[PDB]
RNA sequence: GAGCAGAGUGGCGCAGGAGCGUGCUGGGCCCAUAACCCAGAGGCGAUGGAUCGAAACCAUCCUCUGCUACCA
RNA sequence: AGCAUG
RNA sequence: CGGUCCUGACGUGCGAAUCGGUCGUCCGACCUGGGUAUAGGGGCGAAAGACUAAUCGAACCAUCUAGUAGCUGGUUCCCUC
RNA sequence: CGACUGUUUAAUUAAAACAAAGCAUCGCGAAGGCCCGCGGCGGGUGUUGACGCGAUGUGAUUUCUGCCCAGUGCUCUGAAUGUCAAAGUGAAGAAAUUCAAUGAAGCGCGGGUAAACGGCGGGAGUAACUAUGACUCUCUUAAGGUAGCCAAAUGCCUCGUCA
RNA sequence: ACGGGCUUGGCGGAAUCAGCGGGGAAAGAAGACCCUGUUGAGCUUGACUCUAGUCUGGCACGGUGAAGAGACAUGAUCGUU
RNA sequence: CUCCGGGGACAGUGCCAGGUGGGGAGUUUGACUGGGGCGGUACACCUGUCAAACGGUAACGCAGGUGUCCUAAGGCGAGCUCAGGGAGGACAGAAACCUCCCGUGGAGCAGAAGGGCAAAAGCUCGCUUGAUCUUGAUUUUCAGUACGAAUACAGACCGUGAAAGCGGGGCCUCACGAUCCUUCUGACCUUUUGGGUUUUAAGCAGGAGGUGUCAGAAAAGUUACCACAGGGAUAACUGGCUUGUGGCGGCCAAGCGUUCAUAGCGACGUCGCUUUUUGAUCCUUCGAUGUCGGCUCUUCCUAUCAUUGUGAAGCAGAAUUCACC
């Protein structure tokens, strides 16, 4: 996506690549823009179980 | 400012000056049947979205205060209102300043 | 903006599965009085791969 | 150059009716030094003004610190 | 419970 | 099959994108004919806002439409006061 | 600089840009997740079932992946005072109407999360030649930039200083 | 406010050929830079006003019984909810 | 007596209601301006000056102020006189309080400035609410429109003083706001429609809620992917006026030059030239005058580095400086 144009992303433009709000979406988001982690309860590297 | 709560003034139903009570006035609560409120009501309702101005551009900070003069009289009861300038503070039967003393 | 490509996915134009040459759907035998009660037997004739 | 922040005990700081931790000095414990305990001394950048009264309010200055000075 | 140094 | 460099030729050209030499790849994510599917705020995109019949940061055709313009251009014989 | 092969603005840019395998998150056990559709027991993934499908970031191999949940997002539990529409209930009134109680999700209140978006200080003194200053004092943050790397395709001063 | 034409001077001689690139503020295209317009479009969000979709409550489809807490027609059966 | 199982009065659907909703739609994103933007408010008001001795008069001119404050700092009446200075008195002093004298305002009058004011317009006392109800006229800005502010009356009802009088806000110049809508106040008020009663609603008059872009739209950005109508009314390059600045050159002569102002320099001052520097301006050019460097090539200037001919040196030679054609 942040390849990509706004037009066509909702991550596209800038001129550094960057998503440049957060990544997690609600579940409750409209087509055309629930992209990224989809209601992620949490993210990043996992820690044990 | 300072204004006392009893004023003698005159008064339009008995013709004369009469002693007064004073109190500040206060507006009253938006009536849900009036002719304006009923026909912008109707406007609002459906699709369109607003329909008339809402304003946001607040300037002043001040409000001119309005007085509600009673005449005391116990058979006459008229009431008036007295605006007087606008200002920042206001209460009713303050304690009156005197001067020559130690601060 | 425009329609984004997970959203074009939906109306499967030349997003829809490639199903020619898939040899079936692999489906468990149906219920009957048969197995329901007893048992059959079949024999294994071929193993192939989809 | 315009806006803006900040000058206060030796050093870093709080803040309309001059102080903190550290520093310094005297005495304690110890053979002695620090640590520890008991006390003490030390001073609002300048000018003018509003105010019964200001380090705090309002102007001008003396420094210092940061932000912009684009487009061809 | 704290107890560095010559 | 493609199109680096000469920023060469040409640049009212042979050509509304061609020519020459030099170049990249050449058993694969390979090249290709026909059939077939996706249609305009839609498609399709190994993503350049690229492509969608010489037209694309929203195709083309007719109509609403003689759209509006505080803005450019023009505005037709004579004499007299 | 990019691992490589590959791809791209037909007609000014073939590239360091795109992709790529590798790596890491996120959702979903089918009345489901993602999505299309004006409409229906509608439709794609799906002739599918977690070694799967869908959404993202980074970009072969080697060696590592430091601290911050305060800010904005995301997500997890609803009983304390909360707030909170419509409908329904009760009462007053000749009735329109008014009042009162009760009261869903959401927002508040409370945890988790940075391979989520992102962020990662200043002022003084100090070693027995000057000079640095390991060390100490202080103000301050959610944390005050760790391992590494450099006048670099990233450094104004700058044509920085030495070779 | 850098004339081929005007003023003052210098001066001037038919018709032509091959080159040339000083000048004709040479040609092309109602400047794409900048500003104005109460003219726009692509895109974004903490702009204003709405909206698809989605979450939740009520009503209808919408039934048959048994137990618990209840308003009910100072303990209790009986029936209204 | 339901084809078998599995759910089941719940999914679900239809209609309302509340959230969420740049996924999508429509629109907006002030003006003045020595180009625009950043800055500022010269956008609504007041004081002195500019302003050229009636009045009026501009610039992003100069120096300042306002969006308030006041139950008295409003209104009467009476009694006093202030700033400061001098001479005295236990603690007491440079500064505490008491006394006398001088004292035209040198004080104060809420605020900026200007004007005005002494048995007062200031200070202290006593009483009070003319800061109240009402119709017109006039002044100021001015179109002789409005708001705001002010003036002179008139009619009630009052305060104060013995009274004459004074007073319908602040000693004067500022201190503020239309239509529509909402809210309060007033009448033995009008309508509420075929008649009557009663709630309700709408009228009439006066206040209030506000538009500071202040005669008063409801309003965030970006475009280096861009479009259109125009502008030389307006910038970037060239040309023009100027010359602060840059460059160059003079006059005077304190001093340097071992003595010696001027061989060569020359401070404190002062007078010019050039458009090969940068500024200021915006006159030409937006229906287009091809922007920086280098290459190539011609010509011109002199403010002369070298060369020819010279004059002067702190010119012995050599070398080097100053000046001339
Ligand atoms: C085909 O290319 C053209 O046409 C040229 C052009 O684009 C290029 C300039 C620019 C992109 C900035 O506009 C242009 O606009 O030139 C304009 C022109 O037309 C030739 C006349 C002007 C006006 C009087 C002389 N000068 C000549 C050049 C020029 C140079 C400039 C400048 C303005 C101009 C203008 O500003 C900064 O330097
Ligand atoms: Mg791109
Ligand atoms: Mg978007
Ligand atoms: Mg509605
Ligand atoms: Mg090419
Ligand atoms: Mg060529
Ligand atoms: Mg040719
Ligand atoms: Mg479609
Ligand atoms: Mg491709
Ligand atoms: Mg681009
Ligand atoms: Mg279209
Ligand atoms: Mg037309
Ligand atoms: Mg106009
Ligand atoms: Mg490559
Ligand atoms: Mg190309
Ligand atoms: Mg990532
Ligand atoms: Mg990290
Ligand atoms: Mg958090
Ligand atoms: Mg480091
Ligand atoms: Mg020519
Ligand atoms: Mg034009
Ligand atoms: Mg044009
Ligand atoms: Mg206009
Ligand atoms: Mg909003
Ligand atoms: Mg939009
Ligand atoms: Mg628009
Ligand atoms: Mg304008
Ligand atoms: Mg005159
Ligand atoms: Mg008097
Ligand atoms: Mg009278
Ligand atoms: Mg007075
Ligand atoms: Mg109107
Ligand atoms: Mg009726
Ligand atoms: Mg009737
Ligand atoms: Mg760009
Ligand atoms: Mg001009
Ligand atoms: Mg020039
Ligand atoms: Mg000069
Ligand atoms: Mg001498
Ligand atoms: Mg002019
Ligand atoms: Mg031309
Ligand atoms: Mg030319
Ligand atoms: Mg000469
Ligand atoms: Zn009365």
């Amino acid at each position: 996506g942040v390849a990509m144009n706004p037009v066509e992303h909702p991550f596209g433009g800038g001129n550094h690549q960057h998503i440049g709000k957060p990544s997690t979406i609600r579940r409750d988001a409209p087509a055309g823009r629930k992209v990224g982690l989809i209601a992620a309860r949490r993210t990043g590297r996992l820690r044990g179980t | 400012v300072n204004v006392p709560k009893t004023r003698r003034t005159f008064c339009k139903k008995c013709g004369k000056h009469q002693p007064h009570k004073v109190t500040q006035y206060k507006k009253g609560k938006d009536s849900l049947y009036a002719q304006g409120k009923r026909r912008y009501d109707r406007k609002q309702s459906g699709y369109g979205g607003q329909t008339k101005p809402i304003f946001r551009k607040k300037a002043k900070t001040t409000k001119k205060i309005v007085l509600r003069l009673e005449c005391v009289e116990p058979n006459c009861r008229s009431k008036r209102m007295l605006a007087i300038k606008r200002c920042k503070h206001f209460e009713l039967g303050g304690d009156k300043k005197r001067k020559g003393q130690v601060i | 903006g425009r329609v984004i490509r997970g959203q074009r996915k939906g109306a499967g134009s030349v997003f829809r599965a490639h199903v020619k040459h898939r040899k079936g759907a692999a489906r468990l035998r149906a219920v009957d009085f048969a197995e329901r009660h007893g048992y059959i037997k079949g024999i294994v004739k071929d193993i192939i791969h989809d």
